[PDB]
């Protein structure tokens, strides 16, 4: 089964991962590169899948796939470590996080029942420039790995991540980055979820959060009361002109981490141009017309296994000449303004700075940041700039 | 691909 810490999983066998390009888990690495040599011919034929299974790529431009898709998701796939809460991935969040500029059809791996053509699994490959301490690599963001619940430990993962992996040597990509909230071989980075109450009842009658030890609910509310109205000057939604200095600004903050994305000015409209439901970004343009900073923050709700919990969760926040802990704040501020329940952070980048010191909570689960196919040192979560 | 974390 999963194993959830470094510790359990120092005792576990990887039967799968010890066959991959991947390094070992209790292998210490200084060196920098591949694990394989690329490959001069690709399998042509698709991997076998068991009696009664068979692959199909998912046109999610068919509004009856897309359905399809979400709807595997939003019964199977991450859940918490109790069972309780469930992403509820929208439709038009999935063309968001599975069409972003450069997407190919056949990266939409599904599974389908043979016989009935029930779609009973999935896995996704987006290409990125990836930027990994001092080489600038293209690899793919594996994502939405999902076995229906029917199918479970039968070894159809394994079956996906080949397959996969087929399709993306087909184009001459060779290395991969992918999250994950258990411990494979082998964690690059590990980064905590922090949570911030928005509205603390709600999170506490649904079980997210608990009253803490001698703190009453009227306590609780007092004390992540925000604001109304943001404070930084000049806050207002990105638009189109700004994709040019949203790009330019990202581009230069992110180069003091070690994981980082590369986004060409198409990607970053499409990663961070605002929208409802999807995505939020707000740019900070100061008494001169000059744009200086910005906050982003995606929506992500998720059922409640007993309405739905809206999460906010922070995405890239760049900050210049506003300071990130007064960006932060007022992006607490819009969370709360547009209806959200909880503000959802990580302890990567300069995150640290501000999650004690403005109410964030730690939280049971860990993201660990993995490389497909690179031997590399792995780096805190400070040096992580990969959301 | 995610995970679901929650106040400890
Ligand atoms: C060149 C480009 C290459 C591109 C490819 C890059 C690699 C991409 C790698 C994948 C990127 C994922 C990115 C995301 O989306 S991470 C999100 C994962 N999704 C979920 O957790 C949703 C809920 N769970 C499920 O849908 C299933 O339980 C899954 C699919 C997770 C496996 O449920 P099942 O019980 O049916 O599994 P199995 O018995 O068939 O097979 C188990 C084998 O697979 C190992 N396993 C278990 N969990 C994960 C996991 N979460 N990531 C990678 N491997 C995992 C497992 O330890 C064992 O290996 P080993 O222990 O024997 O070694």
């Amino acid at each position: 089964g999963p194993a959830k810490t470094m510790e359990e999983a120092s005792k576990r066998s990887y039967q799968f991962w010890d066959t991959q390009p991947v390094p070992k888990l209790g292998e210490v690495v200084n060196t920098h590169g591949p694990v394989e040599p690329d490959k001069d011919n690709i399998r042509q034929e698709p991997y076998t899948l068991p009696q009664g299974f068979t692959w199909d790529a998912l046109d999610l431009g068919d509004r009856g796939v897309l359905k399809e898709l979400y709807t595997l998701l939003n019964e199977n796939y991450v859940e918490d470590d109790d069972n309780m809460f469930r992403f509820d991935y929208s439709p038009e969040f999935l063309l968001w996080a599975l069409r972003p500029p450069g997407w190919l059809p056949q990266w939409h791996c599904g599974v389908r029942v043979v016989s009935s053509r029930k779609l009973v699994g999935f896995i996704s490959a987006i290409p990125a420039n990836i930027h990994i301490y001092d080489t600038e690599k293209k690899m793919v963001e594996i994502n939405f790995l999902c076995v229906h619940k029917k199918l479970r430990s039968k070894r159809v993962a394994p079956v996906l991540i080949r397959e996969i992996t087929r399709r993306v040597h087909l184009e001459g990509i060779f290395q991969a980055v992918y999250t994950a909230g258990v411990v494979l071989p082998k964690p690059v980075g590990t980064c905590r979820y922090w949570h911030r109450s928005l509205n603390p009842r709600k999170l506490i009658e649904v079980k997210f959060s608990h009253l803490s030890r001698n703190m009453t609910m009227q306590r609780t509310m007092k004390l992540y009361r925000l604001p109304e109205t943001p404070k930084t000057a000049g806050l207002r939604p990105m638009e189109t002109k700004d994709i040019p200095v949203v790009h330019q600004l990202l581009t230069r903050y992110l180069k003091q981490f070690h994981l980082t994305p590369v986004m060409s000015q198409e990607e970053v409209e499409h990663w961070f141009y605002p929208q409802e439901n999807i995505i939020d970004t707000f740019v900070v343009e100061n008494a001169n017309g000059e744009v200086t900073d910005f906050l982003s923050f995606y929506t992500l709700p998720s059922t409640i296994m007993n309405k739905s919990l809206k999460a906010a969760y922070s995405f890239y926040n760049v900050h210049t000449q506003t300071p990130l802990l007064d960006l932060m704040s007022d992006a607490l501020v819009l969370a709360k303004m547009k209806g959200f329940d909880v503000f959802n952070a990580l302890d990567l980048m300069e995150n640290k700075t501000f999650l004690e010191k403005l109410k964030f909570g730690i939280g049971d689960g860990n993201l660990q940041y993995y490389l497909y196919n690179w031997k590399c040192p792995s780096m805190g979560a400070e040096k992580v700039g990969l959301v | 691909g995610n995970c679901f974390s929650k106040p400890r």
